[PDB]
């Protein structure tokens, strides 16, 4: 049982200097965004995409640094760099369902932008209720591969 | 102070309460599967009792949580089963192979498959019209907030006919100590007579109820309508049954002791002849001579009897409720005013757990008068190995 | 499951001036007696009878106040207003049995007094339980309207 | 389920001053006490026995004004008032038995005592479990009806 | 099922001057003991013994009272008056069992003491798991019938 | 279920100056020993054997006192009133079991010393676990009649 | 299911004079050693031997004085008395279990010393998980007779 | 259900002068060295082995504990008295199983060390799964008596 | 259900001078690396192996100490002793799985390091759930010998 | 599953200045007030009717806010902007009914004011107990719906 929005934006080319700055998380797991930014860089480099990443921000105080304030200056450093395209998202369920089944729900959204406008040139959510037999880690691959293979890369 | 209003909550069947301290999650483990019990959800009380079952809590909610966890498993067993069953009806039985699955399809659906193959090896019957006759039943359980509410569909394809039948369950509960149930059959497999059992359907229409009159002692009745006719669909006979049995329990456990007494009576009107195309000689497989309607179904039937039980757990049970092994003995002494005869019955099983989590159980049972058995004494004989699914 | 005690005594006048004092709480139930006086005043009209109500006073201090004073405060008010017969009594049970099935359990003294003396003219009590669907009020409705019907007014 | 101690003494006179005195509660049941009283008030009323009751007083501290304490000041005032008997008693049991839809189980003692000498002139205990849908109060007043009904006036 | 110890005693006189001072209460059921004689004064009137009751005495603080105390003191008061024999006992068990019967448990024992000598004349105890459906005051009542009633006197 | 052991000691005197000093509560339940030692009176009474209680050692605090040093305080008086013999014993078990049957399990040793010396001259211990439907009292009462019984007493 | 140990040692004496020194609690249960202990001297008592028990020397603080320090002053004690053997030992499980069978689990060890040396002249140790039936006093006096059942005494 | 691990090392001899130090209590059951060090003493008794138990120490500070500290500090008195041969080991696990069947589960490992050097001659692990229906202390017997069974003597 | 890695290394010499360092215990589960370290000296044992143990020095608070720091300690302990081979390792998991099957899961990693140059000469892991009737101990033992005999020592 | 109440005004005009105060929430789920007005305002406008919504007014203390006054204030809003009508209303049930297939039970009043002088010319009450399967937010739209619906508008 999932569910996936289709994009109607024109092909983004393959052959540019990507970037990747972190995933917010609005579901309540902790550290959800970091899983779910870990098996999108697995997933994209599959698919032949090799972003490079942000640097590690020597946050001093973690509370105060809000996700969506650490997305924006990963946005600055992207548009620092000159990247072409910098790859981002969210995460608002990575979760077991539990009861007796135990399936996981994982639900992300995968945005592209540009770095330089800040536009959004791509922007797809992706859900998933898995099987009971299924990890919270496969489900999210999934997702994740269903969302990045809808990307219209040339 | 808290964990008293916990108490008190769990004691009064708060509902609301502990809904409210369920979903703020102050609850114990034991606690929590004790709400979700009284809160309706069966299996999610499963799920959180298994999953918290270890060396992380404290002593007597382990205690609490194996206690609970063994009844809800008695109660809904999850498993596979292989097993080999004898029935002697009395002069007629029916041996094969049986395969048993059940499980929780969801949080409140529970499934039952029970597959079996078999032959029928009897003198009155033309056993090689009556093939090998392959049994399929499917029973989907709801439960309810008060109750539950059970569909059964069960399929017999044999050569001589097939038979496809279909039965609803509604179960409720008024209050603690008691329990109603009503339910409709539509072309049920039959267990009256081996000729019935073998030949025979059943549209039913019965009402029941369990009774707690006391902590040991518990009164169980029952109030059918039966409608009784041969797989092709040509009528037998209809009639009322009925049932009424005291149970008292001596021990609950360590051995359980259980003391019953109880009559069964049934009276039926049966039909003036039984119909020609069930005859050997009209192309049927009824080889006995005369083939008079009282063989099929009896038009009055009685009996009162008394009986007492000795057992540790339930072996054949799909999953083993008891450490490592399990046993049972049973004893029923019978008195069938209808017939003059004194019915007296015993019942035998032992278990074992093989690999783990596992119960390869033996089971025996003798009865001197089976109904319809014409003075012939039935029996049982099975094997089973059950393995349970859980962790 | 109901019973109810028959009163010996001669019958009262319904055309006297007839009061109304508040009921004694015996229950653990909070407020029962109010409840109580309010659906004994209900029943009583049905039958013809208009007690006149005993008038409230500031809380001030109830909790060193006992039903047992307040009660005798209201029958210093029924002998200054010189009443005839003054309706009064206790909640015995007002509860829901603990259980499956939401059983109601009330229990009932109804007394009628003579202010001008105390003496008890009438006094019968009434208990109700094990109708599994009815209300508590129900019940108690139920068990006053017998009480009361029992009253033998002329 | 009852049980009723049958007394071998002589029977006392209907057309004598009557006078209740409160009940002791040995019951772990607050307030049973004053139910049985009034339960007792109506029972009595049913056989033609009209007792003239205590004067109440609030108590300046639970825990100084006994059980005991308060029968002795109610003792005292039918001494000062020349009663020919004082109805009395006590609840040794006064609740439900304990898990759900647990049967009501009331047991209580009646005494008759002698104002001026203070001595026993009747004693009989009873008790009863009741019915699993029977109510506290109606278990209770079947168990004052009996007592009371074995009580000989004459 | 009970149990019933049988004296090997000389019977004691019926025409005599009986007493009656508190039981011990060795049960952990608060005020067991005082149930036990309030049942049991009914219970001996059955057989028409009547005994005089200890007087009630003031005291402060119960719980550092102790119980034999208390019953040295009766003894006392007996032998004051001439008091040819003195009821007594203790009470050793008053509860419902625990498990999912929860049958009444009562366990009494019954003395009778010379008051001059304080020499024990009688001794008997007596014991019972009564139906589950039977009150804890019945159950009581049965044991007490049966001590006394074994108590033959001539 | 029970067991027993049994002496190999010479018969004692039936016709002698008997005592009794308080059984130690080795048993987890409270004042086990006192409810031991009352039908233990019982028991011994059914026998012929009525022996000199310990006379009630005025305490102010209990806990200080052991009740071995209790015992020891007893047999110093038994030794001042030259007795021939004296009962001691102790109290190992006294419970209902955890389960759901909450069956009785009670075990007590027994002891007759010689007061002056100290010797032991008698030594038998008796463990039961009765019916379900049994009282701790009764299982206690079975267990001393058994202990007593084998006394073998002259 | 019990287990023992076989021991391969001399038969011992019974004709000597044998002391009786507390029994270590390794188990979990509060004052096994002590119940341990009287149920031995009944044991002993059933085979023919008569221990000389060992004197108070009354402790202070019982949960920080050590168990072994305890029995090294028995020791000393029996040294000075100038005793022939003392039977000693510990308890290692003393419990129903919490299982669903719930039956008594015991296991004790028993050591006959020479109290000069301290040599070990005896060394068995027995376990025993009965049935749920059973009482732990009963199992542990089972096992108990089983050890001392095994002595080689001469 | 076991598991025993056999050594491949030379025999050791019997006739010697042997020790027994503290066991090691790596289980996390309170007091389980003590209890594998009672049965291991009557074990090794059952083989023809007497070994000279290392004398208790006072223990007044927590960080007297530590069972390794106490080991060193015994195979020091070991080396004073110049052993042959040092029986010690530890204590893997000590504990009913949480599952259905609730086995008592006993691991346990022996060493043989030699007391001048400290060299470790044997070394032997055991681990059983008992029976549901045998108990703990057994199942630590069956496993220690393999244990020094298997331990070659000459 | 269990799974070995199977090293591509050449193999190492029986005949040299062996060590044991402690093992790492990353699992949950207390103590489980000296658990572990009893189990694999008895293993190695089997295997004809007799490392040097290292000398346990005493620590400061015991609840904060890393296991690494230790390992490094007895590494330099080793490389001064002239040490061939040092045998250590680590545990990853030491537990029964949650649930009635009472199921031990064992997961331990064994490592050869060269002691002078620190580097890793060999390096395995086992792992083992599916056996519901063994014990936790018992399924150690199985892996650390299906670790320690895959070895292939020449 | 639901019950309307009819309303016998007549119909108002659809064409007019309308506006829309807060509802009052007496339910106890928080912020139900606040989903209803959304709800409503999405029926209002399905049926052609486009509400002026009141401006929010700044907050202090959230827990002090009083649905009355601030509805109130929302009225003057109303009387100064000179609105013809104004929709208001209140929440009296917005919750899931406990247990199992608890279903979403929603009771809302709704009212249209008349801001001149307050006076109300519609006011009608809708409840459901909604499908199992149902949400609470659809069961809402449902209610008023059909009380949006019945409001008659020309
Ligand atoms: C006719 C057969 C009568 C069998 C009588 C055996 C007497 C002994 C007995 O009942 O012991 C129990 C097991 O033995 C049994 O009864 C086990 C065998 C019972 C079935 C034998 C026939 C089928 C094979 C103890 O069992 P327990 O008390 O430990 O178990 C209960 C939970 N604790
Ligand atoms: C060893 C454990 C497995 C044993 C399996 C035995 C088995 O399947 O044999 C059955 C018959 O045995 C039997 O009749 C077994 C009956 C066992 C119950 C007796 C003890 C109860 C106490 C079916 O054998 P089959 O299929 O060849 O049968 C001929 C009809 N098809
Ligand atoms: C066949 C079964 C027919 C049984 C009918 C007779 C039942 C009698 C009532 C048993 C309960 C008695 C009871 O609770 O009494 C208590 C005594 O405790 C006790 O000591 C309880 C003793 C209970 C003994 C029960 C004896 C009858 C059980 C049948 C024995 C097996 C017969 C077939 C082989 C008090
Ligand atoms: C005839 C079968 C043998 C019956 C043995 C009864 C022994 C009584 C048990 C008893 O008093 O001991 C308790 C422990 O034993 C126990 O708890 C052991 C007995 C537990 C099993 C109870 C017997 C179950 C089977 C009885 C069926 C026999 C009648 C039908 C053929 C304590």
């Amino acid at each position: 049982c999932s569910s996936f929005t289709s994009e109607s934006a024109t092909p983004l080319a393959r052959g540019a200097q990507w970037g990747l700055v972190p995933l917010l998380n609005y579901s309540q797991a902790p550290q959800a965004g970091e899983r779910a930014e870990q098996i999108l860089l697995s997933v994209l480099a599959e698919e032949g995409v090799r972003p490079r990443l942000y640097p590690a921000q020597p946050q001093g105080d973690l509370q105060l640094v809000d996700d969506r304030e650490r997305q924006q200056r990963a946005l600055d450093w992207a548009r620092q760099q000159k990247l072409a395209y910098v790859v981002t998202g969210s995460v608002e369920e990575w979760q077991y369902k539990n009861g007796l089944d135990g399936e996981p729900a994982v639900g992300v959204s995968l945005q592209v932008l540009e770095p330089a406008s800040g536009r959004v040139l791509w922007s797809t959510s992706g859900a998933r209720a898995g099987w009971s037999r299924e990890s919270l880690a496969g489900a999210a691959q999934k997702v994740l591969r269903e969302l990045v293979g809808d990307l219209r890369l040339e | 102070g808290r964990n008293e209003e916990i108490q008190a909550a769990l004691r009064s069947q708060n509902r609301a309460a502990l809904q409210r301290l369920l979903e703020r999650g102050e609850l114990d483990p034991a606690q929590r599967v004790e709400a979700l019990v009284r809160l309706g959800h069966g299996g999610e009380a499963l799920g959180e009792a298994l999953g918290a079952l270890g060396d992380g809590h404290s002593r007597d909610n382990r205690e609490q949580l194996r206690r609970q966890a063994a009844e809800i498993l008695e109660r809904t067993p999850q498993g596979l089963q292989l097993g080999w069953n004898k029935r002697d009806f009395g002069g007629l039985d029916f041996k094969g192979p049986t395969l048993r699955a059940a499980r929780h399809l969801g949080d409140d659906w529970y499934a039952d498959l029970e597959l079996g193959s078999g032959r029928y090896h009897g003198d009155a019957l033309d056993s090689s019209l009556l093939g090998s006759e392959r049994n399929a039943r499917l029973t989907l359980r709801r439960e309810l907030a008060d109750g539950f509410a059970a569909a059964t569909l069960d399929g017999s394809w044999r050569d001589d006919e097939d038979r496809h039948g279909l039965g609803v369950l509604r179960n409720w509960r008024l209050s603690s100590r008691d329990e109603l149930e009503a339910g409709l059959d539509w072309h049920r497999e039959t267990d009256e007579t081996g000729l019935m059992r073998a030949l025979g359907m059943r549209d039913s229409l019965r009402l029941g109820g369990r009774h707690t009159l006391s902590g040991r002692d518990q009164l169980s009745w029952s109030l059918a309508h039966n409608r009784f006719s041969t797989r092709q669909g040509d009528d037998l006979g209809n009639g009322e049954a009925l049932s009424l049995e005291w149970a008292h329990t001596l021990f609950f456990d360590g051995p359980a002791w259980q003391l019953r007494g109880g009559i069964d009576y049934q009276r039926n009107r049966l039909e003036n002849r039984v119909p020609d195309d069930l005859l050997a000689a009209h192309g049927g497989a009824l080889a006995l001579d005369g083939a008079r309607s009282q063989d099929l179904l009896q038009d009055r039937y009685g009996q009162v009897y008394l009986g007492s039980t000795w057992r540790r757990g339930f072996p054949g049970a799909l999953n083993r409720s008891r450490p490592q092994y399990t046993w049972i003995v049973d004893t029923l002494a019978g008195w069938q005013w209808t017939e003059k005869e004194f019915n007296y019955g015993i019942d035998l099983g032992i278990g074992m757990e093989l690999l783990g989590d596992d119960e390869l159980a033996f089971t025996f049972g003798y009865q001197s008068a089976p109904q319809g058995g014409g003075g012939d004494a039935g029996g049982t004989l099975g094997v089973t190995y059950s393995t349970r699914f859980g962790r």
